[PDB]
């Protein structure tokens, strides 16, 4: 694996105490959300790592079960196409394996996005297919 | 004018008679030593007292009754409150909980 | 005297492993608390 | 013993017990089943599964010639539970749990 110039220098840094919308209490999967916030407000833009874990939640329905165990990043084709801080946190997940966060790691990051630009979110729970009325 | 409960996570494992919760991020958070009710159903709960607040956000909890109902990723709501119990002349002569339930 | 006596080998030689069977299940106890946590290293340069 | 696939690698040894690694794609070992271990290119150390974690390390329980494992040998499984010869054969014989004379 060849990282990037960008990513590998904040890698080194301590970004684990830098300020973030929230405070949320640390995590092993927080930490990787906070990396993956890191690297994206250098860029300003956040929804490509939301297409990222699209695209891996889509990828991860057709992998075989347990994939997670041995699952090779670098081998698998889904992957090929996610952004370089998602690849590089797909790859420090597997060297630690840990990829069975990456749902946490995935609803920490929408948090921190939504905190930053103003996003309110009200989690609306309906009965299995009574979702077509939410008027009220 | 809604009675609006404050819910602080989602119940993660369950081992016996005590259970662990995970809180939702950016939530308020729950206090310690305080009761929590665990919506087993949409009208029914089930009592728990806060025992441990861990470093990962892990929140031990002490379930006190319908222990059969709580189930692994079902929502709490914190009181914010002590266990408070009804006292008086009252009570003389009935038999009670320790949650003061007859 | 010889009952008292095997009586007092057995006592002792239980205290003994009830104690340390104590402190086993102590040291097991704060061990399975501890969590590791993530490796910072680089995982790529390998 | 008849050797079907490698299901990892020796990677600790304890003793007389020792854990291992998973093989590419984790071919996976029956539980309570016997393993060998091979030790030099043409003899095997026999193991028998008694723990399969989910990381996929697999416990074995060292069972013959333990002093000739060592950690990154190759792990073949049988996939079949211990047998061992039976009948008017063996009368008058010397063997050992694994049934070898």
């Amino acid at each position: 694996y060849t990282p990037p110039e960008g990513l590998k220098k904040l890698y080194a840094s301590d970004f684990e105490n830098s300020k973030y919308p929230l405070n949320i209490v640390p995590s092993d999967s927080v930490l990787f959300a906070k990396f993956l916030y890191k690297a994206a407000e250098e860029k300003g833009n956040f929804d490509n790592i939301l297409s990222d874990f699209q695209k891996i939640a889509a990828a991860a329905s057709k992998l075989p079960i347990f994939w997670e165990r041995t699952a090779v990043v670098e081998k698998i084709p889904e992957f090929k196409q996610l952004s370089e801080p998602t690849f590089f946190t797909l790859v420090w997940m597997q060297n630690n394996g840990m990829l069975e966060l990456i749902q946490e790691v995935a609803e920490v990051y929408e948090t921190f996005v939504n905190a930053k630009q103003k996003k309110a979110v009200a989690k609306i729970f309906v009965a299995p297919g009574g979702e077509k009325n939410v008027e009220e | 004018f809604f009675k609006t409960t404050e819910m602080i996570g989602y119940v993660h494992s369950i081992d016996g008679t005590i259970a662990t919760l995970i809180p939702a991020p950016g939530n308020p958070g729950v206090a310690y030593n305080t009761i929590i009710q665990i919506q087993v159903s949409p009208t029914t709960f089930a009592a728990g007292l806060v025992f441990n607040l861990e470093k990962d956000g892990r929140i031990g909890i002490i379930l006190m009754d319908n222990i059969t109902e709580v189930q692994s990723g079902q929502k709490v709501m914190a009181t914010g409150q002590l266990l408070h119990i009804p006292v008086g002349a009252g009570v003389l002569g009935k038999v009670v909980n320790p949650l003061g339930h007859e | 005297q010889q009952r008292t006596s095997s009586l007092y080998n057995k006592t002792r030689q239980f205290g003994i492993t009830a104690a340390l069977i104590e402190i086993l299940s102590a040291m097991s106890s704060l061990e399975g608390n501890a969590m590791k946590g993530v490796r910072r290293n680089k995982f790529w340069e390998g």
